[PDB]
């Protein structure tokens, strides 16, 4: 049903133009906040930039504010990302991510493909466990801290679980740090406090091998953490 | 405030947009009541809850009947109840004014005007040409009743004049009934209503601006 | 015809059913009107602190 | 034959009459009248909740006390968040006439009807991620008054066809028709534990519903004009109704009667929602005449007053949690008060 | 002299808090009302006081470069209020000879582009003494008059009260037609709408030319300051006349 292609990518020299188009179909392509979220191709996740419903609203990362800039055309339900002066250190994959907000929303649900992208204070979060190797059946714990609390005032601490497999887009696994995203097996919990989270599984299963991300949603910039590693 | 809790500010002023936009686009609409009773030709009236929409001098009217003690307080904010009546017969014709008389004076409905539609008066001529039928038998007060075939001119004036004094009582201005003559073939019903509407809008706007 | 028979029949059964003494009703009624005393926010004013709405 | 019917039918009326004065020996007002008072309760509006266009019909909480639903005339469906005021939800209607909505206890689907006989149950909770209509349930000869959720798949639908109906929205179809009303149903009001319910008719007559067996159980009358508004008591062993003669009933379902009757000589104003606080101590009565007021359920007396609207208020509701309570009216404006 | 103020100050108070306590007050009427009352309002908390002291005490206080921009917010305020005005009996005329297609004329994203253009020509003219249009100031800062530049006083007295009072009447006088065409009561309410703006504003517009121009038939100081009250009496009664 939901699905996100992108398109552009490949090479391109350096300084150069390049235009990243992401074409949504199958949900309500308005009401939905766009993100733009680049992973390295041997590290973590790095979010890039963020527009709301409408346009209202554009948030750009440090490192590409001035030279990226995005945009939305709805009635072509099409996301546009234009990136002008390209530094060798923005090779990466690029992955549009959906994310609605309201009252029970669960943003960042669905990301995109990816497309490849080779060029020729905030709140910093630390995944000190790099590679767990665990067994099949077994319940395990994966531990993320934050620089600064984020249990805000209205009780709600903004944390976030992400799920890649091998060759996979990551997928929303906990929001918000208690919750359970829609479709996620029951066996994954999340707790903790402030600076200190747990993502708990029971029970893992076959194919729960992959990258683990904790992302921080309190401000912007969205900062993701080093992200924990399970394999068998 | 954070983010999660400022882009649902930005998604509630979206949809504050939206619910501007949809109120300012309903607004320029009238909505017109549309009652009767079986058999009083209100099918034909104008070339669940059942809706109509027709324009007339690039005016949108939307004409909504249901087919009443409970429901017609729904009908609150109408621009105008349009009343079909069948003055052909006369033994429910005094049904019909008691149905008139009750939503005369409705609580939920005492500052809206009716458009009356007198409906089927051809019948009425050739009942009252033919004799067969006298309205006398019926409304003993015909007999005594002349008008201000002439005979027909008298029957209809007495018809109106019936459902005017009905009007009347106790009205305080608030709201006036707009009583018309429409056959089966008539065509004009339109321009009855826009005009009424007119006159009723006007109106309100006079009362409004703390005019007459 | 079998409307009245269809009416006659759920009056009796409806009328076998027990009633208890009003007494008891409205003392049942007070005890739990009075046992939740203390999770009444709008009974006993609520702190400002704890009121969500300010 | 049908003379003799008749004739039973009265005399069983007439032991159902004295075996309920047999059953009457106190009053509430008596049992009640040692109790402490409740004094000058002052609720004050902490939110108002602007956005409708038109005349707000219905109002339901949601679960969590933080979200709820209302319905206009304008054909919005609008879900607020109750706490910052934010409209989470703005749903078009095929019908600009609606008269009733609710909320799952779920979360995941609300509902609405009216005149169009047709009940609209929305999936909040959609991959797109806009709310669609998950069913149109059909069957009803008359306009929806009051619809209440019983689970994700089981709701309780009242209509002016002087029948309330069980449905099933898995399938669309009705797996219980309730007859025995008179005239429209105008309100429904589940039990907490959603084996039984009420529905208020404009015959003056408050019936009593097994869901599970389907048919009528007792039937409580003592009303002038048409009962609008009936909701349960917190316990499940009582309930009361509003109706047009501005007079509120306390019924018993045990002890099959009327107990307190809420009513002042100065009010001559039809009663349009009720609804009761959490502990039951409250029973919030909504009038047309532009307020609403609060009364002492055991002492039978006015507690205070909830002035602010310009015009009739429609819809009464009182959060799960008890935190706050809703007060929907005519004038497009449901405000929240504590 | 101050309770006046008070009192003027007080209903535009209660007439802004009246056209937002109900939804009723959505219709562009309403908008106009509301624009009245903010004129009204900001006129009085922002003049009243400083006239009725320069009126007591004799002299200015704040200082010339402080009572320079006393004399361009006071007539920025007068035109606002009466433009406001204006607009409202264009609303009136064009809501009765057009009542089923007010809605489609009479439309948002156009009454607020009424509305902007009022302020923007209210703002327009007030600039004028800040423009350098203004006589010369004198040494003295203890003494604060008006500027009575022929250029200014022309285009400010025009601007603010002729054209507006030409359309003013013209509306009016098509309503009434209008009106009599469809059947006293709105004589009345008319007529002492109008001539509560005629003989409040007409004698300070009349006063002020005669003696810019004919400084032999330029009158006393007395009527000078009552013809200078006079708006501000207006300015009180606007919002206990047009509600109602
Ligand atoms: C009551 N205040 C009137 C104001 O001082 C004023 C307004 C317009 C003018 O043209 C003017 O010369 C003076």
């Amino acid at each position: 049903d939901v699905q996100l292609v992108e398109s552009g990518g490949g090479l391109v020299q350096p300084g150069g133009s390049r235009k990243l188009s992401c074409s949504a179909s199958g949900f309500a392509f308005s009401s939905f906040g766009m993100h733009w979220v680049r992973q390295a191709p041997e590290k973590g996740l790095e979010w890039v930039a963020y527009i709301s419903s409408g346009s209202g609203t554009i948030y750009y990362a440090d490192t590409v504010k001035g030279r990226f800039t995005i945009s939305r055309d709805d009635p072509k339900n099409t996301l546009f990302l234009q990136m002008t002066s390209l530094r060798s250190e923005d090779t990466a994959m690029y992955y549009c991510v959906r994310s609605i907000y309201y009252y029970g929303s669960s943003p960042f649900d669905f990301w995109g493909q990816g497309t490849t992208l080779t060029v020729s204070s905030d709140i910093v979060m630390t995944q000190a466990t790099s590679s767990v190797p665990v067994t099949p059946g077994e319940s395990v714990s994966i531990s993320c801290r934050s620089s600064k609390s984020l249990l805000h005032s209205n009780g709600n601490t903004y944390l976030y679980w992400f799920l890649q497999r091998p060759g996979q887009s990551p997928q929303l696994l906990i929001y918000r740090m208690s919750n359970l995203a829609s479709g996620v097996p029951d066996r994954f919990s999340g707790s903790g406090s402030g600076t200190a989270f747990t993502l708990t599984i029971s029970r893992l299963e076959a194919e729960d091998v992959g990258v683990y991300y904790c992302m921080q949603h309190l401000e912007y910039p969205l900062t993701f953490g080093a992200g924990t590693k399970l394999e068998l | 405030v954070s983010a999660e809790d400022k882009a649902a500010a930005e998604r509630s002023k979206m949809i504050d947009k939206n619910l501007r936009e949809d109120g300012e686009k309903a607004r320029r609409t009238l909505r017109l009541l549309l009652l009767g009773a079986d058999n009083s030709g209100k099918s034909t009236i104008v070339k669940g809850i059942f809706e109509t929409k027709f324009q007339v001098d690039k005016v949108n009217f939307h004409m909504f009947d249901v087919g009443r003690r409970k429901w017609i307080q729904c009908f609150n904010d109408v621009t105008a109840i349009i009343f079909v009546v069948d003055s052909s017969d006369y033994n429910r014709l005094q049904e019909a004014l008691n149905d008139f008389k009750s939503i005369w004076n409705n609580r939920w409905l005492r500052t809206i005007s009716v458009i009356l539609f007198l409906n089927k008066q051809d019948l009425l001529a050739e009942k009252v040409l033919a004799g067969k039928s006298k309205i006398e038998d019926y409304f003993p007060e015909f007999a005594r009743y002349t008008t201000p075939d002439p005979r027909v001119t008298r029957a209809k004036y007495f018809i109106r004049k019936e459902f005017v004094d009905i009007s009347t009582a106790s009205g305080d201005g608030r709201h006036i009934c707009y009583p018309h003559f429409t056959c089966a073939v008539d065509t004009e019903n339109a321009r009855r209503i826009f005009n009424d509407c007119k006159d009723i809008i006007l109106q309100m706007n006079l009362r409004e601006y703390n005019l007459v | 015809i079998a409307q009245a028979r269809k009416l006659v029949e759920q009056l009796k059964m409806e009328a076998n059913i027990d009633r208890i003494k009003v007494s008891k009703a409205a003392a049942d009624l007070m005890a739990y009107c009075e046992a939740h005393a203390k999770e009444d926010p709008l009974l006993t004013p609520v702190p400002a602190s704890e009121n969500p709405f300010r | 034959e049908l003379d003799q019917l008749r004739q039973e039918a009265e005399q069983l009326k007439n032991q159902i009459r004295d075996a309920r004065k047999a059953c009457a020996d106190a009053t509430l007002s008596q049992i009640t009248n040692n109790i402490d008072p409740v004094g000058r309760i002052q609720m004050r509006t902490r939110r108002t909740l602007r956005g409708h266009l038109a005349k707000i019909y219905a109002m339901h909480w949601g679960t969590d006390s933080r979200l709820l639903v209302s319905a206009s005339q304008d054909g919005k469906l609008i879900i607020w968040d109750s706490y910052t005021t934010n409209k989470v939800h703005a749903i078009p209607l095929r019908s600009s006439w609606v008269m009733t909505c609710a909320y799952a206890p779920s979360g995941n689907y609300v509902a609405c009807g009216g005149l169009d006989n047709i009940c609209s149950i929305y999936n909040l909770k959609t991959r797109e991620g806009n709310v669609r209509v998950s069913r149109e349930l059909a069957g009803h000869t008359g306009y929806l008054s009051c619809c209440r959720f019983l689970d994700d798949n089981q709701i309780v639908t009242s209509s002016g066809d002087t029948t309330c109906a069980l449905w099933d929205i898995e399938t669309g179809q009705q797996t219980t028709t309730f007859t025995g009303h008179t005239g429209d149903v105008m309100s429904l009001s589940l039990a907490p534990d959603t084996r039984l319910f009420v529905s208020g008719a404009c015959d003056a007559s408050a019936k009593l519903w097994d869901v599970r067996e389907g048919m009528c159980r007792q039937t409580f009358t003592g009303h002038e004009s048409d009962i609008n508004a009936i909701c349960f008591f917190p316990n499940g062993n009582a309930f009361a109704t509003g109706s047009d003669d501005a007079t509120c009933r306390l019924f018993d379902l045990r002890a099959d009667q009327e107990l307190m009757t809420y009513s002042h000589d100065n009010i001559i104003c039809g009663i349009t929602s009720v609804s009761f606080s959490k502990s039951g101590r409250l029973l919030l009565a909504g009038y047309d005449d532009f307020n609403c007021n609060v009364w002492d359920a055991l002492k039978a007396d006015r507690a205070g007053v909830l002035a602010g609207h310009d015009n009739r208020v429609s819809c009464l509701g009182v959060t799960d949690d008890g935190m706050a309570v809703a007060t929907g009216s005519w004038d497009s404006f449901l405000k929240i008060w504590n | 002299l101050g309770g006046l103020i008070l009192f003027g100050v007080l209903g535009n108070i209660l007439v802004i808090l009246s056209v937002a306590c109900h939804r009723h007050l959505h219709s562009v009427t309403h908008y106009y009302i509301v624009n009245l009352a903010v004129a009204d309002l900001l006129l009085t908390s922002t003049v009243l006081p400083f006239s009725a002291i320069f009126e007591v005490l004799g002299y200015w206080a704040f200082g010339r470069v402080f009572c320079n921009i006393w004399a361009a917010v006071d007539v920025l305020c007068c035109t606002a209020s009466i433009m406001g005005l204006c607009i409202i009996s264009i609303d009136r005329y064009i809501g009765v000879s057009y009542p089923l297609r007010y809605p489609t004329i009479v439309t948002q994203r156009r009454g607020l582009m009424a509305l902007l253009c009022v302020w923007a020509l209210s703002l327009v003219i007030s600039i004028g003494p800040l423009f350098g249009w203004r006589q010369p100031a004198p040494e003295d800062e203890t003494i604060c008059q008006i500027n009575e530049e022929p250029g200014y006083v022309l285009f400010s007295a025009l601007g603010s009260f002729y054209l507006p009072l030409a359309i003013i009447l013209v509306m009016y006088c098509r309503v009434y037609v209008v009106a009599k065409r469809e059947s006293k009561k709105a004589a009345k309410t008319l007529g002492i709408v109008v001539g509560c703006f005629v003989l409040c504003w007409l004698p300070f517009f009349l006063v002020m030319p005669i003696g810019s121009f004919f400084p032999d038939f330029k009158p006393s100081e007395t009527v000078f300051k009552i013809v200078f009250w006079l708006g501000y009496l207006n300015s009180c009664i606007n919002p206990i006349i047009y509600p109602c």
